[PDB]
């Protein structure tokens, strides 16, 4: 497709079009403002791919993990969710909790991560 | 069993370095009009909460003297005041011969009335102007004993641009912030000598508020000590090396004037116009300076009492400055836009031999100590590459309420069984009051990664 | 904890707090500057990084390496190095050795790596 | 052996040579031409990396994807492509039909994200 495909469409359509619009990430008086705009590019993409390699989630699209969900963030089904909720005013509902979920997200690939050299250097 | 290496990445490891470093200004530096001279369009706003985190148990050794940040900061102040003056006036059409005389009928001894002509905005017509230049901005260009030739002093040698008659010399704080990667060491020990290990130190991402006065042998706001009077130096062998006292206790300390008329504004092409002295209306006085007398004399009795452990056996002294010139043997700063230049012969005037004397009388602090001194309008600071500036008077009468922080001394060379030594009081170079005010922080890189032994195994 | 939390703490105590510490590395008379501390601090993540996946060890935190550890570079016992020590004295007395060390690993990896392309090739 | 080992030997023959041609991607007036130079070398790297990165083969070379190659591309057997060709003129005429081969390996690693999404959810 191109830019945003599936951008208002059903969530659980949205999750098979997420390689055709993460491609586009990278792709004087007006030599300044290029440059400028080209290194901040780069910079939250950075940003973003750092984000991803803390909770041991890089290089894939999706990725899990074994962190509790609570149900004070959403109190909502999972199938009218999936089914009929775009990712939208998903996304502005979860806005007020992102910071939480992130640091529990860290917290639980660091202990994870311990368990694991537990195990390995338990042999 | 055996020792197999392992890669750690997010691991706490220093190392020393030297960056460019970021700027950060008040919410309230932003909404003036008048654009200021540093924070307004160029360094880039701080949130209203610096965190600081103080650390466990860390030593780290700390020098002042070899530090990046001053001449850094030095540097940045020099570009960024060579930038400012750029799209102002520029004083080129005012080297012709003065034609000066007393200033009326009773001259105020002060100032001459320097006639001269001038180019209007028409290219070919001239007029007669007048102004009143101060004193040491003339100079008598002569051939024999002619007492009505002379010329502005900075025609001579090198450039007249003006000052632009919107922004302001006012010293509002500003804060150092290290970039990404990077960190603030702060020492946080109250007996600090200056050099050395510190175990309390703090990792800070910007720096406290720091106010970039321009100031000779004395110095003005600052930040305060916090247990008693510290001494810096680095050998304190030789009588080279400028000695900073930091106080305790602050010291009233007021500047005045007296009255002038207005900006008399004389143009001299197309909208570069500039406004020189007018008239003087009512009596003339002087430009003086005053400071308590027992707030300094016990002042200077607790910095004897404490420059006493340096120097067991040894009684203190303090004369006038070692010879020179205006601009080095004279305190100098500036208030309102104006500049001051003014003697410290009142003030260095005694000695202290070890016998403590207290000053109980509350009826005593009428007594005052008065500073007398001229104004300068050319300033020829930074010693060289200076710019050479004509600052633009003010209408009023202005006031000086300040505060004194520190004192710059440098020790005089002794003879043979000199147990009483002498300690002037000298400025010199710029480095050392922003060296004062940036004695905690030290800039450091962290590096991420490192190795550590464990039993750790790789699956295949 | 914010910078630094662990800079003098406990060895086997420093090993749960990497993640706030590698979260943090990229958050005119000015225009060049700051553009040039910014693309250096981009390139000095960008070079941690390859050199973090020269070895195998991209997107893990503590990553484990089958190279061992000769007893003429550290000598001293396990436990009281995880117990007692801190990472400032370590860098102090490991950062004369540390390119040896890196041939080491790099060496290791590619030797892992050819026997890792000689195992899918045979099969 | 640094750049271009092998640029005009056999097809068969450059797969030997892929761990030593590879290794150098990051190893006034004239202050501008740098920055510049450095600056498209770090889009350059990120760009290789990224768009190594989302058809699932970061950091791996020689990497096998399971989406099935049609015939209306080269439609001439393997036997002398492999011990036949060198690599520029197969470029050549491999570069009218790079979008659409790029298109169906996202497509296909994305579908074997679901894939295992679904597989480690039924569990
Ligand atoms: C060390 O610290 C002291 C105290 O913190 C500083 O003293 C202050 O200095 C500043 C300027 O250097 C003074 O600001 C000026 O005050 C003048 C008089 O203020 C009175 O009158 C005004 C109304 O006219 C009242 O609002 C005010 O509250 C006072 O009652 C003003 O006339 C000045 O205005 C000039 O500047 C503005 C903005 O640039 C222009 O728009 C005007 O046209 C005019 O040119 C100016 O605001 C301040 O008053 C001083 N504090 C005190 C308590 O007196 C020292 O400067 C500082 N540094 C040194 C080296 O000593
Ligand atoms: C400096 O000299 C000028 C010219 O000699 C003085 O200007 C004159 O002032 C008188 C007032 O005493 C006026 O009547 C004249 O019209 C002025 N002449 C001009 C403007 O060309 C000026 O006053 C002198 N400066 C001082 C401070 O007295
Ligand atoms: C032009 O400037 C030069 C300096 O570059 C002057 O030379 C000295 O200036 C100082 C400062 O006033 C005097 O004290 C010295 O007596 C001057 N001479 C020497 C030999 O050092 C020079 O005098 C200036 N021109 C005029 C006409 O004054
Ligand atoms: C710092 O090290 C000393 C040395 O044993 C220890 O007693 C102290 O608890 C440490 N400080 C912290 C905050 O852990
Ligand atoms: C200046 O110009 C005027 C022109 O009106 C002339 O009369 C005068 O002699 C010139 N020189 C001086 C020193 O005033
Ligand atoms: C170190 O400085 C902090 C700053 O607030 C202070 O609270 C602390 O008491 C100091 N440490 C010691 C040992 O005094
Ligand atoms: C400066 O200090 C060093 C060591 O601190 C000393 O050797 C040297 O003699 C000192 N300088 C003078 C002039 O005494
Ligand atoms: C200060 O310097 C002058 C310079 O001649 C000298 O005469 C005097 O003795 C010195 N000491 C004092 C205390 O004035
Ligand atoms: C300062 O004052 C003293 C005494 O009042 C005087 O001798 C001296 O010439 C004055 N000026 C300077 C620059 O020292
Ligand atoms: C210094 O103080 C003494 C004692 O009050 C006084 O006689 C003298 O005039 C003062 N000034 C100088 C320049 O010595
Ligand atoms: C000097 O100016 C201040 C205000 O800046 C004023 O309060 C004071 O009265 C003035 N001095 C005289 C003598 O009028
Ligand atoms: C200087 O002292 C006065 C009174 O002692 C005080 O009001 C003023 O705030 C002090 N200056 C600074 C910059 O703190």
């Amino acid at each position: 497709l191109g830019f945003l495909g599936a951008a208002g469409s059903t969530m659980g359509a949205a999750s098979m079009t997420l390689t055709v619009q993460a491609r586009n990430l990278l792709s004087t008086v007006w030599g300044i403002k290029q440059l400028q705009a080209r290194v901040l590019a780069v910079e939250r993409y950075l940003r973003d791919q750092q984000l991803l390699g803390i909770w041991g989630c890089s290089g894939k699209l999706i990725c899990c993990t074994n962190v509790p969900w609570n149900s004070s963030w959403s109190n909502r089904n999972l199938s009218e969710i999936w089914d009929n909720m775009t990712w939208l005013q998903w996304d502005k509902e979860i806005s007020n909790y992102t910071q939480i979920i992130y640091g529990l997200l860290e917290e639980s690939q660091n202990q994870q991560e311990k368990n694991e050299q537990d195990l390995l250097a338990l042999d | 069993e055996n020792l197999w290496v392992t890669v750690y990445y997010g691991v706490p490891v220093w190392k020393e370095a030297k960056t460019t470093l970021f700027c950060a200004s008040d919410a309230r530096a932003y909404e003036k009009e008048v654009h200021n001279v540093w924070a307004t369009h160029a360094c880039v706003p701080t949130d209203p909460s610096p965190q600081e985190l103080v650390l466990g148990n860390v030593t780290e050794n700390f020098n002042m003297w070899k530090n990046d940040m001053v001449d850094q900061m030095h540097e940045d102040i020099i570009s960024l005041w060579d930038q400012s003056l750029k799209p102002c006036v520029k004083l080129t059409p005012l080297c012709v011969t003065l034609i000066c005389s007393d200033a009326g009928s009773g001259g105020v001894e002060e100032m001459k009335n320097c006639s001269f002509n001038t180019t209007t905005e028409i290219r070919d017509k001239e007029k007669k102007e007048y102004a009143l230049f101060y004193k040491p901005d003339i100079v008598p260009l002569s051939e024999t004993n002619n007492t009505s030739e002379y010329r502005l002093i900075n025609c001579n040698t090198s450039a007249c641009t003006q000052a632009c008659p919107k922004v302001t010399f006012e010293p509002i704080p500003i804060h150092y912030c290290a970039p990404a990667g990077y960190a603030i060491l702060k020492c946080n020990d109250e007996t600090f000598n200056g050099t050395g290990p510190c175990s309390n130190v703090s990792t800070v991402q910007c720096t406290h508020g720091i106010r970039p006065v321009v100031s000779t042998q004395l110095l003005l706001n600052g930040s305060l000590a916090e247990k008693e009077i510290v001494i810096r130096s680095e050998n304190l062998t030789n009588n080279a090396k400028i000695i900073i006292v930091h106080l305790h206790t602050p010291v009233e300390i007021v500047c005045t004037r007296p009255n002038n008329n207005t900006r008399k504004s004389v143009r001299i092409g197309p909208g570069q116009t500039f406004y020189a002295t007018g008239d003087i209306i009512g009596d003339i006085k002087q430009a003086h300076c005053n400071i308590s007398e027992e707030k300094w004399n016990d002042t200077l009795q607790k910095v004897g009492i404490e420059l006493q452990k340096h120097f067991p056996n040894k009684t203190i002294k303090y004369n006038q400055s070692a010879g020179g010139d205006m601009e080095i043997t004279t305190h100098s700063f500036n208030c309102g836009g104006e500049f001051f230049y003014c003697n410290t012969s009142n003030l260095f005037n005694g000695t202290y031999n070890g016998t403590y004397i207290s000053t109980n009388s509350s009826a005593n602090s009428t007594s005052t100590i008065t500073l007398q001194c001229r104004i300068k309008q050319i300033i020829n600071m930074w010693q060289g590459v200076g710019r050479c500036m004509y600052a633009p008077p003010i209408a009023g009468n202005i006031t000086c309420r300040s505060n004194i922080t520190g004192l710059l001394l440098t020790r005089d060379g002794g003879t043979n069984s000199n147990e009483t030594e002498t300690f002037r009081p000298a400025g010199g170079d710029m480095r050392d009051n922003w060296r004062s005010e940036l004695y905690k922080y030290k800039v450091v890189k962290i590096e991420p990664l490192g190795v550590a032994p464990t039993r750790c195994k790789r699956r295949v």
